[PDB]
C-alpha cells in the first residue's frame, strides 16, 4: 500500500466539499512514533495555505479554523521544520469550495432532417466550483424512457 | 551523554554556551580490585583522584584526555576521553568543510565508474595533524557486513586560498554476492572524524547510478574520407566500464569547437563524421545513457 | 531491430515526457526525484529484480528463489524454443509488474477526472504503450476493465501517491529496455 502520509495525518471538518461560506476546521495530527528526532523547543509544526504560513504548534496537535474561503480548491500542506534539517512535507488536504447548482432555465431538443439523431440543449447557468453531473431523460406519450448521462 | 566509539575510548556529548555546568561523568576500571588505584589526566605526576572510580564533570576540553588508571606502579588500565560538541542543539562540524556543490550542508562526495558496486568517497578537511577518519558502510540497515569499506588516505594538497585543503578518501566495494537488476535501497557511508579530544560523525546515503561518473571514451581516432571534406571519427567503450555493454549503454557527446561556440552532438553510434577545420580539436564526453549522469572527462585527439 | 525493444523504448521515453509534465502542473506537491521516497509496489510479488540479469552476471541460481512465480507465459516476444529460462521467467515478472502498474494508473487516472479543474491526469498514450507491450509479452493478456468511483476521494493524496509511482515506474521501464536490448544482441 503506498501511503502519501505517514509522518502524520490531517483532518477536516465537516468535509473538504463545503457550501460557499461555511468554515472548516483543518487539523494536523502527528502520530507519537513519528515526530523531531531530537525534542528541542525550536522545531514547529507549520501549516501553509499556497505555501502561506497560516498557523505554528510545537505539540503533535494543531488546530486551525480558516473562515472567508472564496470558490475553488485551496491546498492546506503542514510541513515538520525542525532545528537544523530542512522542512519534511508531512500531510496535506486538498478543499473545493461548492455551491448550490443552477437549474436550467431553457430546454430545447432538435432533430436534423426527417432522419436524424435528437440532440437537446440547455443553459447550465452559473458554474458551482465542484464536479457536475447531467442526466437528460425523454418521455414519450406513456411513459418509457431513454436515460443518458453527461458525466 | 557517555557513549563508547570503541573500547577505553568515550565520547561525552556537551552543550556548547557560556558559562555552562558539565555533565557528571563516573570513570570506572575493568581490573582485580586494588585498594589504593590512583589516577592521572596529563603526563605529569599529579594525581587527580585516589580509588578504582573517579568523578570529574568534563566542563571544558582541558578536563578530556587519556585519564590513565595506574596501581601499584603499573598502569592498569587507560581511560581516553573524547568531545562532541552540541551549540544550541546541534552537533558541530569542525573538522570536514563544506563543498557546497550539490546542496548546503554537504561535506562528503561519492563517485563510482562501474555497476560492479565500486565507489570512492572524497571529503575535504583542513585540519592539518592530529586526524583520524573511522569509515563504516551498509546497503540500507538489513545486510550486515553488506559493504567493505576500506582505510581513509590523504590524497591531495592543493593550496585554496591560503589553507591550504587536504582531501582524503575512502575505497568501498559492495561485498553482496546476490548480482541485482535494480537497487531498492540506498548505500549509506558514515566518517567517523576524530581530531585530539573532539569527535565529530557525517552520514552520507546514494544509490550507485545517480553517483556514477564514466572514464573517457577509449582509443578515439579520426579516419578522413576518401576525396571529401567531412572526417569519420571512431571510439570504443571504456574497459573499465561493467559488461556486458548491451545492457549497460553510454551516450557520446562530440565537441568540435576546440579553440562555432557549440559544435556539440549526442550519438549512440561509436562513430560520428565532423567537419575537421584544421585549427581545432575534436573531443567526446561519455554519460550513462539510461539515467542522467556525471559527464566524463573530454577525451581530445588533435584535428 | 526487436519490435518489444522498440515498445520498450517508446515507454521509456513516454513515462519521460509524462514525468515532466507532473512536476510542471503540480507546482506545490512535492515531485522532485530528491523529496520523493522510492516505493516500489512490486517489491515481493514478482522475480523481475534478480531473474532480469545478463546471463554472465547470473551463476549460482541460487538467489532465484525456489523458482519463484515461475509461470513462464509463452509469448509473442521471444519464441517457444529460442531462449533460456533465466530470460522466459524475467518476460513473465515483466509482464507481470505492467499487469501491476496498470491496474493501479487506472484507478488513479478514474480518480483524478472528477476534479472540478484538470491540473493532471495520466497520459493516455502512456497507458496505451503498456498494453500493447504487454500483448506482445503474453498471448493471454488481460485487458483491465473501465473503473469508476461512485463518491468523490481526497485529491492531494492522490496526487502524492501519483508522484511516488511515476519516479518508481520510470526505473522499472529503465530495467526493461535493458533487457530488450540484451535480448536483440
Ligand atoms: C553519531 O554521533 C552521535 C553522537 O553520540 C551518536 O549518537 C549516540 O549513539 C550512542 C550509541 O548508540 C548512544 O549511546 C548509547 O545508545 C544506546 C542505544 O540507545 C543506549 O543503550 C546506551 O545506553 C547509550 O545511550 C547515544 O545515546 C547517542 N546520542 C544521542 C544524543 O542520541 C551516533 O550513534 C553516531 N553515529 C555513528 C554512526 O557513529
Ligand atoms: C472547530 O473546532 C473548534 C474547537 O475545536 C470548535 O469550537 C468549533 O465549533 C469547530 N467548528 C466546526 C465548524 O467544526
Ligand atoms: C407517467 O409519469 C408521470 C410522472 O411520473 C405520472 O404523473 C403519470 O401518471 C404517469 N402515467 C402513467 C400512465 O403511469
Amino acid at each position: 500500500k503506498i501511503d502519501a502520509c505517514k509522518r502524520g495525518d490531517v483532518t477536516v471538518k465537516p468535509s473538504h466539499v463545503i457550501l460557499l461560506g461555511s468554515t472548516v476546521n483543518i487539523t494536523c495530527s502527528l502520530k507519537p512514533r513519528q515526530g523531531c528526532f531530537h525534542y528541542s523547543r525550536r522545531n514547529k509544526l507549520i501549516l501553509y495555505k499556497f505555501d502561506r504560513r497560516i498557523n505554528f504548534h510545537h505539540g503533535h496537535s494543531l488546530n486551525s479554523q480558516v473562515t472567508g474561503l472564496p470558490l475553488g480548491t485551496t491546498l492546506f500542506v503542514c510541513k515538520l521544520a525542525c532545528i537544523n534539517s530542512d522542512e519534511i512535507q508531512i500531510c496535506g488536504a486538498e478543499i473545493f469550495v461548492g455551491v448550490a447548482p443552477e437549474q436550467p432555465q431553457n430546454l430545447s431538443c432538435i432533430q436534423k432532417g426527417e432522419q436524424g439523431t435528437v440532440a437537446c440543449t440547455w443553459e447550465r447557468g452559473r458554474d458551482t466550483h465542484l464536479y457536475t453531473e447531467y442526466t437528460l431523460q425523454l418521455s414519450g406519450p406513456k411513459n418509457l424512457t431513454w436515460q443518458k448521462q453527461c458525466k | 551523554a557517555i557513549w563508547e566509539l570503541k573500547k577505553d575510548v568515550y565520547v561525552v556529548e556537551l552543550d556548547w554556551y557560556p558559562d555552562a555546568p558539565g555533565e557528571m561523568v563516573v570513570l570506572t576500571c575493568d581490573t582485580p580490585e586494588e585498594d589504593g588505584i590512583t589516577w592521572t589526566l596529563d603526563q605529569s605526576s599529579e594525581v587527580l583522584g585516589s580509588g578504582k572510580t573517579l568523578t570529574i564533570q568534563v566542563k571544558e576540553f582541558g578536563d578530556a584526555g587519556q585519564y590513565t588508571c595506574h596501581k601499584g606502579g603499573e598502569v592498569l588500565s587507560h581511560s581516553l576521553l573524547l568531545l562532541h560538541k552540541k551549540e544550541d542543539g546541534i552537533w558541530s562540524t569542525d573538522i570536514l568543510k563544506d563543498q557546497k556543490e550539490p546542496k548546503n550542508k554537504t561535506f562528503l562526495r561519492c563517485e563510482a565508474k562501474n555497476y560492479s558496486g565500486r565507489f570512492t568517497c572524497w571529503w575535504l578537511t583542513t585540519i592539518s595533524t592530529d586526524l583520524t577518519f573511522s569509515v563504516k558502510s551498509s546497503r540500507g540497515s538489513s545486510d550486515p557486513q553488506g559493504v567493505t569499506c576500506g582505510a581513509a588516505t590523504l590524497s591531495a594538497e592543493r593550496v585554496r586560498g591560503d589553507n591550504k585543503e587536504y582531501e582524503y578518501s575512502v575505497e568501498c566495494q559492495e561485498d553482496s554476492a546476490c548480482p541485482a537488476a535494480e537497487e531498492s535501497l540506498p548505500i549509506e557511508v558514515m566518517v567517523d572524524a576524530v581530531h585530539k579530544l573532539k569527535y565529530e560523525n557525517y552520514t552520507s546515503s546514494f544509490f550507485i547510478r545517480d553517483i556514477i561518473k564514466p572514464d573517457p571514451p577509449k582509443n578515439l581516432q579520426l579516419k578522413p574520407l576518401k576525396n571529401s571534406r567531412q572526417v569519420e571519427v571512431s571510439w570504443e567503450y571504456p574497459d573499465t566500464w561493467s559488461t556486458p555493454h548491451s545492457y549497460f549503454s553510454l551516450t557520446f557527446c562530440v565537441q568540435v569547437q576546440g579553440k562555432e561556440k557549440k559544435d556539440r552532438v549526442f550519438t549512440d553510434k561509436t562513430s560520428a563524421t565532423v567537419i575537421c577545420r584544421k585549427n581545432a580539436s575534436i573531443s567526446v564526453r561519455a554519460q550513462d545513457r539510461y539515467y542522467s549522469s556525471s559527464w566524463s572527462e573530454w577525451a581530445s585527439v588533435p584535428c | 531491430m526487436f519490435p518489444c525493444l522498440h515498445h520498450s523504448q517508446n515507454l521509456l521515453r513516454a513515462v519521460s515526457n509524462m514525468l515532466q509534465k507532473a512536476r510542471q502542473t503540480l507546482e506545490f506537491y512535492p515531485c522532485t526525484s530528491e523529496e520523493i521516497d522510492h516505493e516500489d509496489i512490486t517489491k515481493d510479488k514478482t522475480s523481475t529484480v534478480e531473474a532480469c540479469l545478463p546471463l554472465e552476471l547470473t551463476k549460482n541460481e541460487s538467489c532465484l528463489n525456489s523458482r519463484e512465480t515461475s509461470f513462464i507465459t509463452n509469448g509473442s516476444c521471444l519464441a517457444s524454443r529460442k531462449t533460456s529460462f533465466m530470460m522466459a521467467l524475467c518476460l513473465s515478472s515483466i509482464y507481470e509488474d505492467l499487469k501491476m502498474y496498470q491496474v493501479e494508473f487506472k484507478t488513479m487516472n478514474a480518480k483524478l477526472l472528477m476534479d472540478p479543474k484538470r491540473q493532471i491526469f495520466l497520459d493516455q498514450n502512456m497507458l496505451a504503450v503498456i498494453d500493447e507491450l504487454m500483448q506482445a509479452l503474453n498471448f493471454n493478456s488481460e485487458t483491465v476493465p473501465q473503473k469508476s468511483s461512485l463518491e468523490e476521494p481526497d485529491f492531494y493524496k492522490t496526487k502524492i501517491k501519483l508522484c511516488i509511482l511515476l519516479h518508481a515506474f520510470r526505473i522499472r521501464a529503465v530495467t526493461i529496455d535493458r533487457v530488450m536490448s540484451y535480448l536483440n544482441a
